[PDB]
């Protein structure tokens, strides 16, 4: 319970500046069967009001507060990646584009169906209107013919303050303590 | 204050007898600013459909779309006397666009061939309701040939013996500034 | 995982008040064959009196406390979601038709063989009159023939007060310590 | 480790009033092949002193509190639903033929082929005399030829009281303690 | 963890008096291909020093207090259980032959392969002199041919107070404390 | 799981004394596919000083404290207890050649492979020179024709004492408060 | 999980100093397919700007605090090593040539494909530099033609400390308080 801990942390600093929280599901995929060298993935997240944030560096609202928390792979691209139909590898997770914040450890691992699956190594948080871009390092990549391109899912405690009183201060006073 | 937009949805409706349908319900003090209303399915969306707004418990608005044909909320239109009225419109026209509103809704898409009908209300002012605000439709089949499209009163439930019926889906979008 | 921790929660909390708690199935399923875009799933939820509340967008009733807690997918889909013969996806929760308050993990994770069986974050509350909508987010969407369409179970702890002094007096005052 | 909370609640709350508890596997069987609509099934509990409390709508001995804990279903049982060879559905369970105080969700997903189960909300109480009934409510039916019928094994920790020096009011004045 | 507290228990409680408090395993096995009726279990204790206290009724002898805590089936048990190969069915555990205590929930469902294995009930505690008997209550026997014997092995804590000293007094007062 | 506590009690009490704390690994292994009755396992331990101490009955050395806690069994022996081309049953571990301190849980059910694969209780202390040796009391012996011997893996934390500035007064110290 | 808690226990210490603690994946390779006796694996770890510190015997740069917290083998090289087309075997871990930390026990035994692999024991954390080298001694050396050379995954908490004010003699004050 990682994300349990996150979660009670946003709606204990958040409640009395008014405040909204909830969790939303990031999916990063890879494009089109990587098979030689370092790509880009595509971040897709849908966010409260039937939004899509789509394509890469996902900049995040100006009244929303990011928590990345969790990520896992699906079982059907487990069977993929073991089979050699679509790479392995790290994925690098930026912030602004300077910092490298973490790395992943080794997206065949961190299958779902696993019980003693490793998780991601801390609960990074993402403030208001900052860029989120991620890289895809491959190793050992795809070799087996109609190969597939790679999805790793992430897990996103999303603060928000939309219906707040004066939301311009509410934002800027609750950022700062939590 | 803020604003509250949304769609709301029912995307399976037997548009047999007699039945009554509560969409949407939304708390609080505010001002309607935008409203749309959406029917999809067979071309029973036409005149089997009665859509109402309420505020407070009390009505602001009950229609139907061949209401909003007849009584002349629609397309500016202009028959010959060697006719049958809009029998003869009807049969003849598949697709009927208008766009510009004011307070009062208008028949703004008719689609026979695609079979998509729509209507939208857009207030000069904003329209201001206190405690709740509620969103129904209700089924009552009614056939082309008559309907009697003068109003003699709100609660008119009138319907027929040889109605079109199917299955169609219906929604409902609105633009509200609600209060804190 | 949550169900029995919110259930005692519901038993301490209500029993000043009369507090009549029980446990009811809930069924969410879209409706023929998700392919490519975001869909709506039909509720439909079994209460006590043979009272069968169907379609979208249901309603609590005005004396009971409902509570949004888990959910599970039965082996006969999870053996078509990995053949790709329905969509995997998400599945947003709602509250008043605005409000985002979930999204339920990857619902392919939640099957009843998977030794990791993976629940909610937390339980939602839903209070006298107030609108539950979902929607299904399909990631990985159906490619194979004869498809078929999803079904994804819940669980709902209701917390009745009509069999107090006061069915009206009475919840609306509990609803504000709970 | 639920089974084992609700025993140990009860060895040391029934303990200084004399309390003699011990576990009882419950069977409760809907009989000749539920096809269309809602049956009725038979139960049956087997006691210390080999009598078999049998048939439908168990009265609870005068002396005794009930505690029913688990559910699960066979794995032989679990072959014959998803084959359509048995009915599959929930189960209703009452007291006093009023009060419904749970729904089993799903009886071909409780089953123990499954590494992960589902288990129930909470463990019911029973008190002193108070009639149990249970019912059976099929969705998806019974579909190929030779059926059988269903079968839902339970668990029921009882304690007991007739062996102490007092009467059937000291049971009730020791089960509102509980 | 079940064991591990009636372990701490009894190495917090007997330590004063002197006492040896140790783990070893206990086989239950219904020879013979049970496919009709009640029959009896062969038990078998391993103490220290490859004792084998072997045949029906083990008696405590008068040093040592005994604490059956677990029950478990072995994989090849259950897969010849749920192929029909040997019978299944409860498990009764006596006191002095007179005095059911437990009863064991249908022995195909606690295999240890599964994460939602059910477990005993409760630990149960057996003086010094004191008759320990089972029995096993089938239900759907076998019917495959080249039948099985059953095998459900448990787990005992024994807390020995034979080198201490006088072992009666010890025995009496740590029998009188824990 | 709980080679990680003793590790870190080992590490916090052998410092205000000077000391190693570290990790080897200790093979038994009972030799020629045993199908009768009590076996002998071949202990075989190597510490940092490339010396191996192999044979029955390892003498710990003189200026170490060993700490047995946990074990594990890989894949192709999981195999073959499956299919009965080796023997179950557990493992006892004596002190001294006369004291008798735990007793494992049934080597085939610590398999790798099992999601619930179950640990030790306790971890096992030994003092300087002690005779760690083993017994393997096999129940369900080996049936198939080419059967194999058996094989179980152990983890050893080492205190070693050799830094100190008096490493024989050091240890009979040390061995008191650990 | 247990990386998550000295993560969190490095973002503790290193907040009233600055530090910038982020996770990588340390590489151990033993080169050209193993066959008989001890060899020594190249080690190759990546910093923040695309560093690559290969070869043996990695040494820590001056104002970073390393933690080696996990480690796992990929599934290609679990099929490998069963098909005996590469060695099995441990990987000693030793911190300024002179002590010894840690021992892997058995690498083969701590891949991924396994749904309860076995851990390390403890994360050994790593000053301003030391001379952190392995050796792996092999068991079970490789058999069959066209032998693949070894690769084993690491995971490193990396506390760097160069965006502080003075990278060079703060990091020696919270080396003290971790």
């Amino acid at each position: 319970s990682v994300t349990q801990q996150v979660f009670n942390f946003a709606v204990t600093k958040s409640q009395p500046f008014g405040g909204y929280v909830y969790s939303t599901n990031l999916t990063a995929s890879t494009s089109s069967a990587v098979t030689s060298t370092q790509l880009t993935p595509l971040n897709l997240s849908i966010t409260l009001g039937q939004i899509t944030l789509s394509g890469n560096s996902l900049v995040i609202p100006a009244t929303q507060i990011w928590y990345l928390t969790d990520a896992y792979v699906s079982v059907p691209d487990y069977t993929n990646i073991t089979n050699g139909a679509e790479a392995d590898g790290v994925i690098l997770i930026y912030k602004d584009g300077v910092k490298l914040m973490l790395t992943t450890p080794l997206i065949s691992s961190m299958s779902i169906s696993n019980p003693a699956r490793t998780h991601l190594a801390q609960a990074v948080k993402y403030s208001p209107q900052s860029i989120l871009t991620m890289y895809f390092n491959p190793t050992k990549p795809a070799t087996a013919s109609t190969s597939y391109p790679n999805t790793v899912y992430f897990t996103v405690v999303v603060v928000d303050f939309s219906y707040a009183q004066n939301p311009a201060r509410a934002v800027v006073s609750a950022n700062a303590v939590m | 204050y803020s604003y509250v937009h949304n769609i709301t949805t029912q995307t399976n409706i037997d548009l047999s007898s007699q039945q009554t349908i509560h969409l949407a319900s939304i708390n609080g003090k505010g001002y309607i600013i935008f409203l749309r209303f959406f029917c999809e399915g067979s071309s029973a969306c036409f005149t089997n459909v009665k859509f109402s707004v309420k505020a407070n418990g009390l009505v602001l608005y009950s229609f139907r779309y061949i209401q909003l044909l007849e009584l002349g909320q629609a397309i500016a239109t202009a028959i010959p006397s060697s006719s049958q009225g809009f029998s003869t419109l009807l049969s003849n026209y598949n697709v009927l666009i208008s766009s510009p509103i004011g307070t009062l809704p208008q028949l703004t898409l008719y689609d026979s061939y695609d079979n998509r009908y729509g209507a939208m209300l857009q207030p000069a002012f904003p329209l201001p309701f206190v405690n709740t605000l509620s969103l129904d439709v209700d089924i009552l089949p009614v056939s082309q040939s008559s309907y009697d499209p003068i109003p003699y009163s709100l609660n008119d439930n009138q319907i027929s013996t040889n109605a079109p019926t199917g299955k169609g889906n219906i929604s409902i979008e609105y633009l509200l500034y609600n209060c804190l």
